[PDB]
């Protein structure tokens, strides 16, 4: 359930390429991409938070992101993730989605904000799903046979792989440090900031309401958010709040990597005709398909071949 | 296959960041001076310079340990064991032995 | 590193690992916060691609293998010694064929 | 091939197909996808935003 | 902003470096003698690849 999601919020960080091919800080920066699955499914960690709205209730129609300093509220129709093709998500949980992609070697991750603003974080990430079985097919088929392989379960009772969550590090907003007069006031907006000026006095501390320095020029000073009640895991792409972690808990995370039978085709058989000490197999490969022999005497002599068209061989 | 752990950066607003030591399986520290990173509002530290940034990392066993791993043996000597058909008394009767 | 076997553990739930990929870091880049590093990839995640052919299509003498445990099952060399008790009862005395 | 279009104001597509073998070069030594997080700048060129024809 | 490539892992024979490459993306490997005749030589390296300088 999402009873650990309370006392947790987003957090914007640094995107490589936000759609346009420029690097800008985005809700929706993309974490960590996992792909242990066997048959090809995906697990993305992204810094938004899916299920879950900005009071905490969990609902399964909306996502949570951070906007500028308070979480806000977007729909999770808009999310979509997409590799070279559109990607099908197959369940969302807070900060984690599983998708099954096509082959690609880029993945972006993306939704749409309540100002009606397109968000998206594009990734380098070289999905290629390992082959299972002897034939690389492309979907599952009406007629084949069934092969052993692992997947990220539906089951959102996270179990047995924990994240860390640490104190959010102050926030650094130029925006608050209004100048009048060639001084600064910090509008501090009903928030506690912490501030420190290059002037004479070198006047720095805590402050919860505006405080005019009437000296200080707008340059000559630093205002930060400092008070946070919420915790944010510890992403390795935001500084850390100091030399330790505080404030610390574990979220369980969702989808654990079970295992279950896929499903291959079986290849339509050879035409096969026969000559003396010889075997004359005419193959019909709809996909690229391994074929294999061996002597069954003490000298095997193995030999293998991918048949991708047509092909006649003589064994 | 493994997991690298990269726990958030710190970065000192003023001085130099001590490196630590661990006895981690592959644990690595490095520390980096004369950065100046840049956040979403403004930048991060105050003075333009003198900033030294301490990143650290290590790996662990991933996740999938549990279920998606390789085990390495040693043959060191089958046990034979086998299963017969015999036609005995002209009636099909199966035999299964060492 | 990169090879089969960089990282191994003696048992699936033990705690202690020993790990060789050489993990360097780097230099954050340019105003910015993230860790880079490099590092060789995982050798497993590579001997996956790169596993051929099993014993179970390479064995010979028409050798299959299974698992759990591990098995060669209607191997075809050497030939059987079997060795019966056939008790007095079980035959039939020659005058009465 | 590059397709452009648009949906008129009576709810009607417009499309246009030329064929036009589109193949980026590389810039650099690697045949790289999407840009990184730690990498090397390169000189390079490109369609300036401004419209001051 | 180019990306680059992880550090290969260099060994060394008598007279001869030995590198396995781990490339993410089709990577360019040059290499000469740094004598009269450079001898240069070149090869693009799509997946993991041993080679024996």
């Amino acid at each position: 359930n999402f009873n650990v999601y309370k006392a947790i919020r987003p957090y914007l960080a640094h995107c490589p390429d936000c759609g346009e091919g420029h690097s800008c800080h985005s809700p929706v920066a993309l974490e960590r991409i996992r792909n242990e699955a066997t048959d090809g499914t995906l697990k993305i960690q992204v810094s938004l938070q899916i299920g879950i709205k900005t009071d905490d209730s969990h609902d399964w129609t909306k996502l949570r992101y951070m906007d500028n300093h308070m979480p806000a509220d977007a729909e999770r129709a808009r999310l979509f993730v997409r590799t070279s093709a559109p990607c099908t998500i197959t369940g969302t949980m807070g900060h984690f989605i599983l998708a099954r992609c096509p082959k690609g070697e880029t993945l972006t991750v993306g939704f749409t904000d309540g100002r009606k603003i397109s968000h998206s974080c594009t990734h380098p990430f070289h999905h290629d799903p390992p082959v299972i079985g002897r034939e690389k097919f492309h979907s599952r088929p009406q007629h084949g046979r069934e092969l052993p392989c692992s997947t990220y379960a539906q089951s959102t009772a996270a179990t047995a792989e924990e994240i860390e969550v640490h104190m959010p590090p102050d926030t650094p907003d130029r925006t608050l440090m209004s100048q009048q007069s060639g001084n600064v006031k910090i509008t501090v907006n009903s928030q506690t900031v912490r501030y420190k000026c290059n002037c004479g006095d070198s006047n720095e501390g805590l402050t919860t309401t505006d405080k005019v320095i009437n000296n200080c020029k707008v340059d000559q000073c630093h205002a930060a958010v400092t008070n946070h009640k919420k915790w944010q895991y510890n992403s390795p792409l935001v500084p850390r709040n100091a030399e330790l972690g505080d404030r610390k808990g574990k979220v369980h995370i969702p989808f654990p990597l079970a295992n279950v039978t896929c499903r291959v085709p079986k290849a339509r058989n050879p035409t096969v005709t026969y000559g003396k000490n010889q075997v004359i197999m005419l193959l019909y490969p709809d996909h690229p398909t391994l074929l294999s022999y061996r002597n069954m005497g003490e000298e095997p002599n193995y030999q293998e071949e991918w048949v991708t068209h047509k092909k006649e061989i003589r064994l | 296959e493994y997991k690298t752990v990269i726990p958030s950066p710190y970065v000192k607003c003023c001085g130099t960041a001590e490196c630590k030591d661990k006895s981690l399986p592959d644990y690595s520290c490095k520390v980096f001076t004369g950065v100046y990173p840049f956040m979403w509002g403004g930048a991060y530290c105050f003075c333009d310079t003198e900033n030294t940034q301490l990143s650290e990392a290590h790996v662990e066993k991933s996740e999938s340990c549990k279920t998606e791993f390789a085990s390495a043996y040693r043959a060191h000597t089958a046990s034979a064991s086998a299963k017969l058909r015999v036609l005995y008394q002209g009636n099909n009767v199966t035999v299964s032995a060492y | 590193p990169g090879q089969f076997g960089d990282i191994q553990s003696r048992t699936p739930e033990s705690e202690d690992v020993y790990a060789n990929t050489q993990l360097v870091l780097q230099r954050p880049s340019a105003g910015t916060v993230h860790v880079p590093y490099s590092q060789a990839p995982s050798g497993f995640k590579y001997w996956l691609k790169e596993r051929g052919a099993s014993l179970q299509h390479t064995a010979p003498f028409g050798c299959q293998i299974a698992t759990n445990p591990v098995r060669a099952m209607n191997c075809a060399v050497g030939n059987m010694p079997i060795s019966i008790d056939i008790p007095d009862a079980a035959f039939t005395r020659v005058v009465d064929a």
